């Protein structure tokens, strides 16, 4: 009886006993994320503790089989992930305290509301409205309210909790032989043991900072172009030399400059690339948004959505009878249960996130035949990229005509290629400095480079330098503006969305070479090529069994992320923005503040 | 006058339409004999997700005669129905129910989430050797994975029979499926089971 052979029997007993335990834990968390109730937070914690207690026994039993004896990397990868004493390293009180901090943070975000001092019952919460003010309002002082109130009422509740969440997560990662919690998060990209295809945790910091330096020129000319068109919308408010005020961007934080398109579209007289108004004229229901996204995946040969998906998913906002975490999430509950939790609207953004979260499910459905522990993407960036490869082809004007959202007799122009590429850059390019800075701050906080008395000082120092965004109101160390984002409050890594963006243009190149495309990289499409979907499926089905470095080589040809496919995707817009920015200053000043005084003494 | 009972109809209703089904590790085997097997009632069925026959043609069953016919029934998962076929491998084929390589007969399956939801259904996860064709292992002895002998279930000592958990929210692959395996054998011998067209053929003495 070889150690390897008796370890496969152990993993066999694990893969079968874990199926139903993980399933009931996902069945409870789904009922809470859709029906926020204290009854469902006990049932969630009771089912989650059953799963965590089960994982502790299996982690202890898996330590009996030494990783050196097993020569089968599929078994070794399974045993390694099962062995690691994730939270067991912490004391019983520290594990319960961290779970209370992790729970209090998630609920404060999804239940926090700002109330009228005049009418206490007049409350506004982020998902229903504070987001709408920050998406459609054009008033400087109204946007300043939703921006400051969300950070002075909810972020202030999160400040002393985040300090404890850092020291607890850092004690956890160090007892797991990591430098800090940022290193623990960076281990998702780690590959060791495969010659010529390895990747260290520190290489991610190097490669991100090396690829981001090559996006700085394109971001600058987009930031200068957006500054100018924002001055016309907000006169005598933004300096021609200073940073963009944080409350004047697309959303509550500046994650996506998508909503600035109406204020920024170069040739606003052409037919709208934003097909939001067409979805209302051609009445489109949440169902059609996901049914049309189903046709895109069916077209590439990828499976149609399960019957249980349409029966058990929550695609519309339920109503006032119950509260739900309305952030777009995709659920692989286990045992073939695939769901999507989205409070879908009629906007084009929700049409493109439906493709993003269906790409999550299509990835989840592909590696379902893999063992339980290997049922995961090769890396977090691979999982978030799959849906973006589809939304990249779904937002093109050619695809928007086929679904009837554009005019049947629509004409493509050099002008229409520009205003489409700009809306792409507002979402894709505008998010990279925000994502790099948010992770760099957290990475430095976990490492201890930023002391506690300078969390908010360095946060806005970095947002002025890297992102070119200035705070409208001075923020003391009583704030925790990072935690005002779902991902920072709900213990989720953010470097996914940086690697995602670079992968989606590497994958689109290879996927559009499998399909016959003799044209430029933009206006591409793979919406009927059963050959490009198979080249995508042959990686979707692998899961985490093979390293992402090798999985990337077998699809795009490179074993590391490449920013050149991205810079080549926006080459028409980059040379165009450089022409339009001859009359404007490309760059920003870290010294101008909207709250600064205009007087000498 | 009343047409006589010269021949009787095979009890396919008692097999397919049974109230309860057996577990795969303890599959139920029923012998079919001295009757006329009308396969037209099985043909007029929309619920059958699987209807594959080996060695014979599924369209010529109503015109054939066999010397020995067996009916095996059990409840297996959806993604495990593929293992109820000649030459297949897997936990079900290796440790629970193995069809012979030179198998003549039909394999019929249908979804039973409406009836077998919850339910007490077990499968064998571990075994020292692969099940021989048409063998049944109902043993409950612990599986010794390591060198250390087993006195009680523990680290390297696993209980062989594991339970199914069938829920309506499960996917199709994890949902319960009822399988009926008709096993045919023809020899140079009098016929015991015949089709409606060959009703008089050797079913009469
Ligand atoms: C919300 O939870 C309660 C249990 O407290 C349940 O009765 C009700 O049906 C749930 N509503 C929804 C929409 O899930
Ligand atoms: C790993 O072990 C499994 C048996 O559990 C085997 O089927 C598989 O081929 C092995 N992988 C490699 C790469 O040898
Ligand atoms: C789990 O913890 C025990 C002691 O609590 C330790 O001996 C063992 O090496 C740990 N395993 C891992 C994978 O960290
Ligand atoms: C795919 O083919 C269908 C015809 O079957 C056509 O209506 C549709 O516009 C095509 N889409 C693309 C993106 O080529
Ligand atoms: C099983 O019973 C149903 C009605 O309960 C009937 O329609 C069907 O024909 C029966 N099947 C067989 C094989 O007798
Ligand atoms: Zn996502």
């Amino acid at each position: 009886s070889t150690i390897e052979e008796q370890a496969k029997t152990f993993l066999d007993k694990f893969n079968h006993e874990a199926e139903d335990l993980f399933y009931q834990s996902s069945l409870a968390s789904w009922n809470y994320n859709t029906n926020i109730t204290e009854e469902n937070v006990q049932n969630m914690n009771n089912a989650g503790d059953k799963w965590s207690a089960f994982l502790k026994e299996q982690s202890t039993l898996a330590q009996m089989y030494p990783l050196q004896e097993i020569q089968n990397l599929t078994v070794k990868l399974q045993l390694q992930a099962l062995q690691q004493n994730g939270s067991s390293v912490l004391s019983e009180d520290k594990s319960k305290r961290l779970n209370t901090i992790l729970n209090t943070m998630s609920t404060i975000y999804s239940t926090g509301k700002v109330c009228n001092p005049d009418n206490p019952q007049e409350c506004l919460l982020l998902e229903p409205g504070l987001n709408e003010i920050m998406a459609n309002s054009l008033d400087y002082n109204e946007r300043l309210w939703a921006w400051e109130s969300w950070r002075s009422e909810v972020g202030k509740q999160l400040r002393p909790l985040y300090e404890e969440y850092v020291v607890l997560k850092n004690e956890m990662a160090r007892a797991n032989h990591y430098e800090d919690y940022g290193d623990y998060w960076r281990g998702d990209y780690e590959v060791n043991g495969v010659d010529g295809y390895d990747y260290s945790r520190g290489q991610l910091i190097e490669d991100v900072e090396h690829t981001f330096e090559e996006i700085k020129p394109l971001y600058e000319h987009l930031h200068a172009y957006v500054r100018a068109k924002l001055m016309n919308a907000y006169p005598s408010y933004i300096s021609p030399i200073g940073c963009l005020p944080a409350h004047l961007l697309g959303d509550m934080w500046g994650r996506f400059w998508t909503n600035l398109y109406s204020l920024t579209v170069p040739f606003g007289q052409k037919p709208n690339i934003d097909v939001t108004d067409a979805m209302v004229d051609q009445a489109w229901d949440a169902q059609r948004i996901f049914k049309e996204a189903e046709k895109f995946f069916v077209s590439v040969g990828l499976p149609n959505m399960t019957q249980g998906f349409w029966e058990n998913s929550m695609l519309t906002d339920p109503g006032n009878v119950q509260k739900a975490v309305c952030h777009p999430t995709a659920w692989d509950l286990g045992k073939g249960d695939f769901r999507i939790l989205m409070c879908t609207k009629v906007t084009m953004d929700d049409f493109l996130t439906a493709h993003h979260e269906m790409g999550h499910i299509q990835y989840d459905m592909a590696y379902a035949a893999q063992p339980f522990l290997l049922r995961n993407g090769a890396n977090e960036g691979f999982h978030e990229a799959v849906g973006e490869i589809m939304s990249l082809s779904a937002a093109t004007p050619k695809h928007l005509k086929s679904i009837g959202l554009l005019s049947p007799d629509f004409q493509e122009d050099n002008e229409t290629e520009i205003n489409f590429l700009l809306k792409q850059a507002l979402t894709i390019v505008g998010t990279l400095p925000f994502t790099y800075m948010l992770e760099k701050w957290r990475w430095m906080v976990f490492k201890g480079e930023i002391p506690k008395d300078q969390w908010m000082k360095k946060w806005w120092e970095m947002k002025r330098e890297i992102v070119g965004v200035v705070e409208p109101v001075p923020h003391d160390e009583t704030y925790c503006d990072p935690a005002s984002l779902f991902h920072v409050s709900n213990d989720y890594s953010f470097i996914r969305y940086y690697t995602r963006t670079l992968y989606q243009f590497q994958f689109q190149e290879a996927l559009c070479q499998a399909a016959k495309h003799e044209g430029p990289l933009h206006k591409c499409d793979i919406s009927n090529s059963t050959e490009a979907g198979q080249k995508l499926f042959n990686m979707l089905r692998l899961g985490k069994s093979e390293p992402w470095t090798l999985a990337l080589e077998n699809v795009v040809g490179a074993k590391n992320m490449n920013v050149r496919p991205l810079l080549n995707y926006f080459e028409p817009l980059f040379t165009w923005l450089k022409d339009q920015n001859k009359n404007s200053f490309v760059g920003w000043s870290t010294d101008w503040s909207p709250y600064a005084d205009q007087s000498i003494k | 006058v009343r047409f006589p009972n010269i021949t009787n109809l095979c009890p396919f209703g008692e097999v397919f339409n049974a109230t309860t089904f057996a577990s795969v590790y303890a599959w139920n085997r029923r012998r079919i004999s001295n009757c006329v097997a009308d396969y037209s009632v099985l043909y007029n069925t929309t619920s059958f997700s699987t209807f594959k026959c080996y060695g014979v043609s599924p369209t010529k069953l109503n015109d054939l005669c066999f010397t020995n016919v067996y009916a095996d029934s059990f409840v297996v998962r959806g993604d495990e129905v593929r293992q109820i076929a000649p030459g297949q491998t897997g936990k079900i084929a290796d440790y629970n129910y193995k069809l012979p390589d030179d198998f003549m007969g039909c394999v019929i399956a249908w979804n039973s989430i409406s009836l077998d939801a919850g339910g007490s259904y077990y499968y064998r996860l571990f075994r020292k050797s692969v099940l021989k064709p048409f063998e049944r292992d109902i043993s409950t002895q612990l599986y010794q994975a390591g060198d250390k002998p087993c006195s009680v279930e523990g680290p390297d000592c696993y209980y062989p029979l594991q339970s199914y958990y069938f829920q309506s929210t499960n996917g199709v692959g994890y949902q319960p499926y009822r399988v009926v395996v008709l096993s045919f054998e023809l020899l140079n011998a009098p016929a015991t089971v015949c089709g409606p067209k060959k009703s008089t053929h050797l079913v009469v003495n």
